């Protein structure tokens, strides 16, 4: 949709290739974020010691 | 818009000209001309086709 191509030409490309493509052309967005874990405060049921 | 129609639909079209291709000979395929010119695309045809 923004680099205006076609499904077949980005077929081949890696993730590599296609972040550089998006970043080019203007676009950030590429990249994923892991969540931050939380600790519960009691023991989960079923797992002692845990 | 018609660089993405063409892309996707093209291997359908590549296996129908295949089959019509296999029915006829290699002396009709390297004489038959279109002398008359009967099949002539009308402008609005050609860019609602694509």
């Amino acid at each position: 949709f923004l680099t205006n191509t076609t499904y077949d030409i980005v077929n081949n490309d890696t993730i590599d290739v296609l972040k550089m493509k998006l970043r080019n052309q203007g676009w950030p967005f590429v990249e994923r974020y892991n969540a931050v874990e939380i600790d519960m405060s009691v023991e989960p049921l079923r797992s002692p010691g845990q | 818009a018609c660089r993405d129609k063409t892309s996707a639909n093209w291997r359908g079209y590549s296996v129908l000209v295949s089959r019509y291709r296999s029915l006829i000979p290699n002396e009709l395929f390297e004489s038959l001309r279109n002398i008359s010119g009967e099949y002539n695309i009308n402008p609005q045809d050609e860019h609602s086709f694509f």
